[PDB]
């Protein structure tokens, strides 16, 4: 396991490839293992990428991206949900009841 | 426990000179209208040691020779460095240590001899000011 | 033998001499070669008063790194503003720059990361003097100069 | 630089080689023969 | 009197020790006493044993302390013809730090200093600490669960140069420099019974680059993933023999350079090893002038090791391992 | 002229190194090769001394010339110690080899140095010392 | 003349070496010269030393190169009675690859071949590469941060069978077969001073199964998690001694079978080890006919090792380790 920053991101037809630095490894890193959430930062956006290495075979490393630390929503106690990757004030929150969609504009279709 | 009588030990005289310097140098306890002169005398002495080092190194190119020169300027540029006996004595002793470690043997003759001529004068001020100089 | 005498005369002529003999000759006449110089300037930082400070401060201006030259105080002064005499880390002319804003490399609690180049310029950066430049500078000291 | 007094033994080696090649057609300098004394004398001159 | 030793397992001044070897070293945390007792057996009369496996000893060398710490083991041998010997071994009092297992409750020291994390990793077995180096601050100190009381200290004093060894009283000395106390100028032809200097070249390194990550509070991204690096150099080795020894806690510029210089002193001190065997039986950190002209030594060296040996027949000799004059 | 001199001197030096890498077949051959190279080097020294162009390169060439002299002369006279055996009347190659060395398989060695039909070599036969 | 050696530390033809041992091997990257010099000391006259710790040497054996690469160390000993000896050691020029630390900037070779990744992992210390095997292509080559210049090569030439050793000139030979150049038929009763053949059975294996994962671009799921497997067999051992040596890069069918056959040649070549000591002092990969009827050898074997030894008293002997005739 190793934390690396984030440079670019190449999107092929088998999934997402990152281009993490921390040591210019992988102009195209194996993945982004998508557990149903995804996002596309601009190149050189200040965020961390965690590599999980197959076997210890550096050869293949799978990536987990975090949303930028200063953009993380401070969820209230009992609540949770999903947010915009770059905006802590745009989200779908599950609270005690409010399936709350926080924005000024919502589009359907 | 045989003694290497082939060799000079400079540590005792260096500590003795340190004591004798810090006994008669307190630029916080001398009359206000002589402090600038006394501190200027100290800075001029350190300038002499710097010029000595630069005249003895000559064709030394390594980066140590670049940093040492930068440190001499940095210490001579600042103003409040020689107002404390600790910094003054440390600067003097390290300057002499570097002037020693810069060459070997014959090379260091004329340079050191010039220093003995420069410091062969006496102070004109009176009281504690003359004692400091 | 004629050849050896000719060259033993030549090796004591400022213009024709190996660089080592050149410097050994010039140190006898006062002229010494010029060393390399680090860049220099003032850096202005701010933060909440009373915060602690350490000597391991490093600033990142543009693409260069700069370090404090004078002694850093133990705490930030009560005004909240500190102006520091700073020199570059690497010698040479790459330390020179014309910049106004920069960031603090090492994070310190209570001190904002954004620092400002007090004056906006970083002078001083110069490289080691070569042998032919020193030869032509030394030869310009002995020779007869009108309008000195 | 790169021009200074040769090593003594080096100097006599050079003088013996030059005397053997340019004069004796390559023959070695047998010790205690007249060529040995001539070579030694020359060296001596060069070192003085 | 030539008499060097007088051992006390508790007050019993050993008068039967047929031989002895006492070793002290800076490369490690402890020492190693090794006594040899006679222990006769008359198979009709009553016999008495001593099952010490822990009863505490010291070795006053030449009317002065040398060691302090039969804890090691008892090794009663047998044979028909020269049998009935008892080899006792005794490590240094700083041992349980070596053979234990950390049992501190928390496991997460927060906003502490290496000195403090070392004081609480030792005061679980009553080993007073002789801290004589400095105070370095570090945010996160998590001890691997039950690692070892000695591995963790060695890890915490290697990333900030601090020699960790044991003194003659029975304390743990965490130093950064020498023990002062200069002494005999061993000269070739004066007292060296035997010498062996070896300054090899397979254990040197020109540039040591220390990298890592920042573990402070709040610091993230580039300032904690990219910046921390340092490149210290030993302008004595020669050609480009690079290296990269990575760091494992709160990588500050000073932290980087300091781990770097620590290893740059280890490799340095291994690249000129001078073992000397002298005659009669105070040098665990002492510096001495040494003169061995045939191998070109005219220099001031630090004794890393010290071994006193004895055997009633032909012995009483001391083996020193010294430290390079870069 | 600096270009030309560099090329000529480097070629003379490397040709000396090439000559030294191979064994001399006859004393006169090794000495003739040394004569060629020493002549080239003396020509270059005279050029580098003509009107005090550079005294220093003249001295350097002179030193390299005395070095190449010692090595080429030792190679021509002493690398294999060639002697001239005097046989009564010309003789075969095999018989000459067997009588000199006690090993007739070394007849191949007597052909590179002696000219003369294989069945009649001599009556003076150049070969190596024994 | 029996004269084998003439060593040159730079041109100084060693004439004092009291003994010598020169070892060459295929199981490793380097060799090991070990000279023994006299080095007298008259304690009134001036003495001179040589602090080489790196000054370069070669060992022309019997009028021919044998080694090329006093870098190792200097080991000046002492004693009263037979002292003043100097053991010099000299590894092979392909050494820094062994004791360094990779300093390539990127760390991620993309769409490269093993040859190229090896050329840039060597040309940092000027060791010309004698590539004489083949070009294998591989998508992802990430070097562990500062691993070692030799571990990484060994890893990259083991998963595609390629012996990695050093020649007599001073180069790195990455081969796949033999060095040809056949030679003396050692027969029992003709030149073997001593022999020892040992074909054990604890280091053999019937089926070697290589598994792994696919590291190509785009390939995912089953075609990169399930399929890659291979089962190579050595129809000489006997009963079912299975095994599973897993793979660590771009597991292709050819890649699998090739790592498999590489190890199936290692284990094979260890299951008949023939050490012979011959008399007087060219076989680092040579094949020879060997005839030792009493142990049933009538076969053509490859010398894996070669050790020349000497000592002015009773020596001049060569020890060969050979390769099985499956």
């Amino acid at each position: 396991f190793e934390r690396h920053v984030f440079k670019g991101i190449e999107h092929t037809d088998t999934g997402a490839l990152v281009s993490v630095k921390g040591s210019g490894t992988q102009e195209e890193d194996v993945p982004v293992i998508n557990s149903g959430y995804g996002f596309t930062p601009a190149a050189d956006t200040e965020l961390e990428v965690f590599l999980h290495g197959d076997g210890s075979d550096a050869s293949n490393k799978f990536a987990t991206m975090t949303i930028p630390r200063n953009k993380q929503r401070k969820w209230p106690e009992g609540a949770g949900g999903v947010q915009h990757p770059f905006n802590a004030d745009k989200f779908v929150q599950f609270d005690d009841d409010s399936i709350w969609l926080k924005d000024g504009k919502f589009t359907l279709g | 426990l045989v003694g290497n009588l082939v060799a000079l030990a400079l540590a005792p005289i260096i500590t003795a000179t340190e004591g004798s310097f810090k006994r008669h140098f307190s630029p916080d306890n001398i009359r206000y209208y002589n402090t600038e002169a006394v501190v200027s005398t100290m800075a001029q002495a350190v300038t002499q040691v710097q010029n000595a080092y630069l005249a003895i190194s000559g064709n030394d190119t390594s980066q140590d020779k670049w940093t040492t020169v930068r440190d001499f300027r940095n210490v001579l540029i600042d103003e409040f460095t020689f107002y404390s006996p600790a910094n003054a004595w440390n600067v003097l002793r390290n300057g002499f240590a570097i002037l020693d470690a810069a060459a070997t043997g014959s090379d260091k003759f004329n340079v050191l001899r010039n220093l003995i001529n420069w410091s062969s004068t006496h102070s004109d001020l009176d009281g504690e000011s003359g004692d400091a100089e | 033998f004629y050849a050896f005498g000719e060259q033993m005369w030549r090796e004591r002529d400022p213009r024709f001499a190996c660089c080592e003999n050149l410097v050994k000759m010039a140190a006898e006449r006062g002229v010494y070669p010029k060393p390399a110089q680090f860049a220099q300037g003032y850096v202005r930082m701010t933060g909440t008063p009373g915060s602690a400070l350490n000597q391991g401060l490093r600033f990142q201006f543009g693409n260069q790194t700069y370090e404090p030259a004078s002694v850093v105080p133990d705490q930030l002064p009560a005004t909240g503003i500190l102006v520091l005499r700073v020199s570059a880390v690497n010698p040479g002319p790459s330390g020179n720059a014309r910049v106004t804003d920069g960031t603090l490399v090492t994070p310190v609690p209570g001190i904002s990361s954004a620092v400002t180049a007090y004056g906006g310029n970083f002078c001083g950066g110069s490289d080691e003097e070569e042998c032919e430049q020193f030869r032509t500078r030394y030869l310009q000291r002995l020779q007869y100069q009108p309008r000195f | 630089c790169t021009i200074q007094r040769p090593d003594p033994q080096d100097l006599r080696n050079d003088i013996a080689t030059r005397f053997s090649t340019n004069v004796l057609g390559g023959a070695p300098i047998i010790p205690e023969s007249n060529e040995f004394y001539v070579v030694s004398l020359e060296y001596a001159m060069q070192e003085e | 009197m030539i008499k060097p030793m007088r051992i006390f397992i508790g007050g019993e001044e050993l008068v039967t020790y047929t031989s002895a070897q006492l070793q002290r070293t800076k490369k490690q945390m402890t020492g190693s006493l090794t006594v040899e007792i006679f222990l006769d057996y008359v198979p009709t009369k009553p016999t008495i044993v001593n099952a010490v496996r822990g009863k505490e000893i010291l070795v006053y060398i030449m009317g002065e302390l040398a060691f302090t710490g039969a804890g090691g083991d008892v090794s009663v041998n047998f044979s028909k013809g020269n049998g009935y010997s008892v080899t006792l071994t005794a490590r240094g009092r700083t041992k349980y730090l070596i053979d234990s297992s950390q049992t501190h409750p928390t496991g997460f020291f927060k906003n502490t200093s290496d000195k403090k994390v070392i004081e609480t990793l030792v005061k679980e077995h009553n080993v007073v600490l002789q801290w004589d180096a400095e105070e370095i601050d570090e945010p996160k100190v998590t001890l691997r669960d039950g690692n070892r009381i000695y591995n963790e200290i060695f890890e915490r004093c290697n990333q900030n140069c601090h020699f960790a060894y044991e003194t003659r009283d029975g304390k743990l000395l965490i130093t950064d420099g020498t023990n002062g106390t200069v002494g005999e100028d061993i000269i070739l032809g004066y007292n060296i019974l035997d010498f062996s200097a070896e300054q090899s070249e397979d254990q040197a390194n020109s540039q040591i680059t220390v990298k890592g990550h920042r573990t402070q509070k709040g610091v993230w991204g580039n300032d904690a993933i990219v910046q921390p690096v340092q490149t210290v150099a030993d302008s004595w080795v020669g050609a480009n023999i690079p290296l990269t020894i990575q760091h494992y806690g709160d990588a500050t510029n000073e932290g980087l350079q300091r781990r770097a210089k620590f290893e740059a002193d280890r490799r340095a001190a291994e690249s000129k090893s001078v073992s000397v065997t002298v005659f009669h039986v105070w040098d665990i950190g002492t510096v001495h002038y040494v003169e061995i002209p045939p191998e070109g030594i005219f220099d001031v060296l630090e004794c890393v090791s010290l071994t006193y040996t004895v055997d009633a027949k032909s012995t009483l000799e001391t083996k020193l391992e010294l430290a390079p004059p870069p | 002229n600096a270009i030309f001199t560099a090329v000529r001197v480097l070629s003379a030096a490397y040709l000396a190194k090439a000559y030294t890498e191979t064994a001399a077949t006859t004393v006169n051959e090794g000495l003739t090769q040394y004569d060629l190279i020493a002549a080239v080097l003396e020509q270059e020294a005279q050029i580098a001394k003509d009107d005090c162009h550079d005294n220093e390169f003249f001295l350097q060439i002179r030193a390299f010339a005395v070095d190449v002299a010692r090595v080429m002369v030792n190679r021509a006279y002493n690398s294999p110690s060639l002697i001239v055996y005097a046989f009564p009347g010309t003789v075969h190659g095999l018989v000459a080899a067997w009588e000199i060395f006690g090993d007739a398989k070394r007849s191949r060695d007597l052909e590179a140095r002696n000219n003369g039909s294989p069945w009649a070599v001599g009556p003076k036969i150049i070969s190596e010392r024994v």
